[PDB]
């Protein structure tokens, strides 16, 4: 119903932990050799994406509590001019993380169902064309964000967006999953079960939800309805929105990169 | 039959063969790990202007 | 800095760039390897596809996917230190003289030694039961029954799953299946998921036999994808 | 290996002319190439270059924007187009090839040479005849601006020897190594500024004009020539 | 019958074990225990050669301390130039399977063998500028696992099949051929005089072969499992062989007998390369850990580990000078490495 306060001495937590098990995975393929494929780049990128999400949240809290300390003091000429730039930083950060993980999706639905044209097509280079292409797409969809600036029209382009790579990353997980439902019919039947396949698509879809749907649909409302006072009592809760994303951040180098056997026994 | 013959014929010349005591074979050894100790350059490393490695 | 010195640099840039053009040809396209007692009938099925020595390397690409079979010739009866090299590839090919009941022991321990290596652990294994034509002569006219070499064989009648093609006895499905099942009793224990095996039945005429290959190395890359990503 | 050019002949001056050399015995792709030149009384000149892989081509100050050098691989041709050609064109083209890399010897062979009429490093061979008679051991000087004893060891320097009516041909590569076919007799020695070549024991073979060539940095020049005469 | 002859053996072989236990009076270890031992030796992959597709199987410096000849599965070999990380020649071959290859002492050729029964030598300095096949030396029946040159007309081999044998490569003809074995011999090492050479076969047994004289005028048991590396210690009189059980042996011909094992309870895995420093004093060993350790010949412990691989590795080389060593592992990369000051 109204704004809330959550302490800054949780955002410094969640940064920290970010921080470290992104670095850990960015650190772990460059130290091996026997992980310059495709897929382990694609984990790097979707790390940094998490570290320069977690930092950016937690730059605008730390700006927010100097300025507002009264230490140091400061003109507000130019607060309204670093608010801006901080949350442009949120919009291309926020656009590197789903975009990276819609490359960790649609890369591994390449391999399962096009296995043997897949290492005639899929050269370390195209990895690092696609990796880089995804960077600046996302940066000029951030400098649209000050420059169009928002006008009820870069809330339509976002909010579709997000709501299509959601469905392409259900659809992609779903149709794995039950190929795999396929082959272990077939493994069984023969001279001498789905919990596994069923766990990890429920892990890997179910995080996405409650760790960014929230947030859509809070901009989605607030772009809707921002008059009903049931659409405003539900807006309050900005804050507990950016928990959830930063939740999301720390998740997501443990259920992408740390279930992997060899990168798991590289650190 | 031909093969115990050849072998034993094997062992025969094996057996005849002039030997020495181990306490010389490692005094010769450290001998000759002593004697070339300063032209080895991976146990006495170089300095980095005669390496042609780094310069 | 000198002239020469960049010339040379050029050079090997040039050998470089040959290679990078190699690794293209190298990575796409999977590596086989043909294992079979004298009998079996290995190369009839190379030759098939296809169209003091020791290894006899062929090749043979079906819907743009290339192949590159092997077959170890000329080496000694152990197979011990030659294995190593074999790593690292997509199948290991089996075939077994199904017709020729006193043999079979002698291909099922080299099954049994083909599947349980140190090496191998995570390569799979393509059967071909071959020469099954010759077992429907053997069989069809009466002589030295399976039960005569084999003692279960009494207590066996045919698994539901059975597929017989049309024109075929209920007990020489028997005589067919039976080998099938033995090859996969050694199969089915002692190994969980890292590989499998692929039972066949291949008489020395049919032609598709590139076909099963390619289906069977599709298989057993999608399970490994699968199973890297958990959804296996 | 075997290196046959032609295209040469009268040309009024302004016009323009092809030079193509078409080699045969040798893996032509993995050399690059080279064009010298021979005025009809002087010394040689260098002139271009094409390397392997056709990537990079050096030229000459006076031919530059004016000369350009091609090669065909899987023909086995080597070019050289002129345009616009002046009377100090005048000279015996010569088709050199030279492959590069730890331990070759570049200049290893040199075509029979095209006749052409028309209507920074200085390299100083300050003697110009010596007499002499078979069997005395000769020494010939050259000598040099900069100096070449790269950092690396090498001091590129060449040797060549051209006999009355012959095409060059190789006899030291980097001051102090010997060419594939030549004599025990011949050696050379420098100190990094000043250079000889010493012949141990002359014979009617050896009467010519002897050159010396730098390969320190291009462009590449020559001496003069230090004829022997018997 | 067969029973007489099979009692003389074991009498003549229990003379041969008293012999050797008679002449061993003290052990290595007992002379150096007050021998200063090396510090750690740290030693640093000073520049990575990359390019080979897919595993090492082989390498071998030339006699000037600067070039380098690899193998690997592939079907390519490769002359670096170490100083400059450079290609001065890409060999490809006629089969893929090539398990040994040689630089010969005067630089003009180069030798390639493996699963293919056939010992091939290249001309690398032809007038014509590419590299070609001078011989293909068939003869043998089974696979090829190590090929040394002797000078530019002779060359000597080992195969799995019990047999190493002398080449004269202008003929093709194997002037000898040397028969004791049982099993595969994997390994060769020439001694700094091309006048001997050692074996290691397959079955715990490494012979010492007169080259002009074929007989086998040496042999060594002390091994437990197969021998997949040899290499002669520089005087001529030692040489130390890594099996495949965790131990690396170091044998001398004179005492005709072992001398120290180095060997260390951490390690499980076997032995793939041994090479001696150019002392004596140091005595690389390649693991299937993914790691290369460094020994010490006399005092039998580990001074250094050369932890920069991803996989098996496969070679080991240092070099005539001394001043590098190069170590190829199966991730296809190959890294030479030397101390710092």
């Amino acid at each position: 119903c109204e704004q809330v306060f959550i302490k800054p001495e949780v955002f410094l937590s969640l940064g920290i932990v970010s921080l470290l098990e992104n670095i850990l995975v960015i650190l772990a393929v460059v130290r091996n050799g026997n992980l310059h494929s495709p897929m382990y780049f694609f984990l790097c990128s979707l790390a940094v994406a998490d570290m320069l999400v977690s930092v950016s949240n937690a730059l605008e809290t730390i700006m927010i509590a100097i300025v507002h300390s009264d230490y140091l003091t400061f003109e507000d000429q130019f607060i309204q001019h670093m608010d801006n730039i901080f949350d442009s930083m949120i919009c291309i950060s926020l656009v590197a993380s789903i975009c990276n993980l819609l490359a960790i999706a649609v890369d591994r639905y390449v391999t399962i169902f096009y296995a043997l044209r897949y290492h005639s097509i899929m050269t370390v280079r195209k990895a690092l064309t696609l990796i880089v292409a995804i960077w600046v797409c996302c940066g000029v969809c951030g400098v649209v964000f000050i420059v169009y600036s928002e006008s009820k029209m870069v809330i339509v382009c976002l909010i579709t967006m997000f709501f299509a790579m959601m469905l392409l990353m259900g659809t992609l997980y779903v149709h794995m999953f039950l190929f795999a439902r396929l082959h272990v019919k077939r493994i069984a039947a023969l001279p001498p079960s789905c919990m596994k396949g069923a766990v990890t698509i429920t892990i890997l879809l179910g995080v996405f939800i409650f760790c960014w749907a929230p947030f859509f649909l809070h901009l989605v409302l607030i772009i809707t309805c921002p008059t009903n006072p049931y659409c405003i009592c539900y807006t309050a809760h900005f804050n507990t929105y950016l928990v959830l994303i930063m939740c999301n951040s720390v998740i997501d180098p443990l259920i992408y990169a740390f279930r992997s056997l060899e990168l798991r026994n590289t650190f | 039959i031909a093969q115990a013959r050849k072998l034993v014929e094997q062992l025969k010349m094996e057996a005849n063969i002039d030997r020495i005591k181990v306490s010389k074979a490692a005094a010769d050894l450290m001998a000759y790990c002593e004697a070339h100790a300063k032209e080895d350059p991976l146990l006495t490393p170089v300095p980095a202007s005669e390496n042609p490695f780094r310069e | 800095l000198s002239a020469e010195d960049k010339a040379a640099v050029e050079r090997s840039k040039m050998i470089e760039k040959q290679l990078q053009k190699d690794k293209q040809v190298y990575r796409a396209t999977h590596r086989l390897l043909l294992l079979g007692a004298d009998n079996s009938g290995k190369s009839t099925i190379v030759k098939q596809m296809r169209i003091t020595s020791g290894i006899f390397e062929t090749k043979f690409q079906v819907d743009k996917v290339n192949f590159h079979m092997f077959d170890v010739g000329a080496q000694r009866d152990e197979r011990r230190k030659w294995i190593q090299c074999f790593n690292d590839v997509t199948a290991i090919i089996f075939v077994v003289d199904s017709s020729d009941y006193n043999r079979l022991q002698e291909a099922l321990n080299d099954f049994k030694s083909i599947w349980n290596n140190r090496w191998l652990r995570t390569i799979s294994v393509i059967l071909f039961l071959n020469k099954q034509d010759l077992l429907a002569e053997k069989v069809l006219a009466g002589k030295s029954k399976i039960e005569d070499y084999f003692p279960e064989f009494a207590r066996y009648t045919t698994p539901e799953d059975a597929t017989p093609e049309p024109g075929e006895d209920p007990r020489v499905t028997r005589a067919k299946y039976f080998i099938r099942d033995e090859f996969l009793r050694i199969s089915t224990a002692s190994g969980d998921g890292r590989h499998y095996c692929y039972p066949h039945f291949t008489c020395s005429v049919d032609t598709e036999n590139a076909r099963r290959i390619f289906n069977d190395c599709r298989d057993i890359i999608q399970r490994m994808h699968l199973r890297q990503y958990e959804l296996l | 290996v075997q290196l046959v050019e032609s295209g040469g002949g009268l040309v009024q001056p302004g016009g323009s002319r092809k030079l193509s050399c078409s080699a045969s015995g040798f893996a032509f792709s993995s050399f690059g190439m080279h064009w010298v030149r021979q005025a009809p009384e002087k010394g040689l000149e260098w002139v271009a270059y094409i390397s392997s892989g056709s990537g990079t081509i050096y030229y000459a100050d006076t031919v530059k924007g004016r000369f350009t050098i091609s090669r065909d691989d899987p023909k086995n041709t080597l070019f050289l187009q002129m345009t616009s050609l002046r009377s100090e064109d005048t000279a015996m083209y010569y088709c050199v090839r030279s492959i590069y890399y730890y331990g070759s010897s570049p200049f290893d062979f040199w075509g029979q040479g095209t006749t052409l009429t028309v209507s920074d490093i200085v390299m100083t061979q300050a003697t110009s005849s010596v007499p002499v008679t078979p069997g005395e051991s000769v020494s010939i000087s050259c000598r040099s601006s900069k100096s070449l004893l790269h950092s690396n060891g090498n001091t590129y320097l060449y040797w060549f020897l051209q006999r009355p009516g012959q095409s060059p041909q190789l006899l030291i590569y980097r001051m102090s190594n010997l060419a594939s076919g030549v004599p025990d007799r011949f050696s050379g020695s420098g100190s990094g500024t000043a250079f000889t070549l010493t012949i141990s024991r002359l014979e009617a073979e050896d009467v010519g004009v002897y050159y010396c060539m730098q390969h320190l940095e291009y462009p590449l020049t020559f001496g003069a020539g230090t004829k022997l005469e018997l | 019958e067969l029973d007489q002859l099979r009692q003389e053996a074991e009498q003549l072989k229990n003379q041969i074990r008293d012999a050797r236990k008679a002449c061993a009076d003290a052990t290595l270890s007992q002379i150096t225990n007050n021998i200063d031992p090396v510090g750690r030796i740290q030693m640093r992959t000073r520049r990575t050669l990359r390019g080979h597709l897919a595993k090492i199987y082989a390498m071998h410096w030339g006699t000037d301390s600067r070039l380098l000849v690899s193998a690997s599965q592939d079907g390519k070999l490769i002359i670096w130039d170490s100083y400059t990380t450079n290609k001065v020649h890409a060999i490809p071959l006629r089969s893929s399977w090539v398990m040994t290859c040689a630089y010969a002492p005067s630089g003009n050729y180069v030798a390639c063998g493996g699963l293919d029964n056939i010992c091939s030598i290249y001309n690398l300095k032809t007038r014509e500028g590419n590299v070609r096949v001078s011989r293909e030396l068939a003869g043998h029946t089974g696979y090829l696992s190590c090929c040394r040159f002797l000078d530019d007309n002779q060359i000597v081999t080992s195969s799995g099949d019990t047999t190493c044998a002398l080449w004269d490569i202008e003929t093709g003809q194997q002037t000898t051929t040397f028969t004791g074995h049982t099993g595969d011999v994997m390994s060769l090492s020439l001694a700094p005089d091309t006048r001997l050479f050692v074996s290691g076969a397959c079955d715990a047994s490494a012979k010492l072969w007169d080259v002009r004289e074929g007989m086998c005028r040496q042999t060594f048991t002390g091994h437990e499992s197969d021998i997949n590396a040899i290499c002669f210690f520089p005087n001529g009189n030692a040489f130390a062989t890594g099996s495949d059980d965790a131990t690396c042996r170091l044998f001398d011909l004179r005492a005709d007998q072992e001398l120290m094992t180095y060997s260390h309870d951490n390690i499980i895995c076997g032995i793939t390369s041994v090479s001696f420093s150019k002392s004596g004093r140091l005595l690389l060993a390649g693991y299937d850990d993914f790691n290369c350790n460094v020994w010490d010949a006399l005092k039998a412990d580990r001074a250094g580990v050369l932890a920069g691989h991803d996989n098996r590795v496969s070679c080991l080389g240092v070099t005539d000078d001394g001043m590098a060593v190069a170590t190829g592992s199966w991730d296809s990369f190959l890294k030479i490495w030397n101390g710092s000051s």
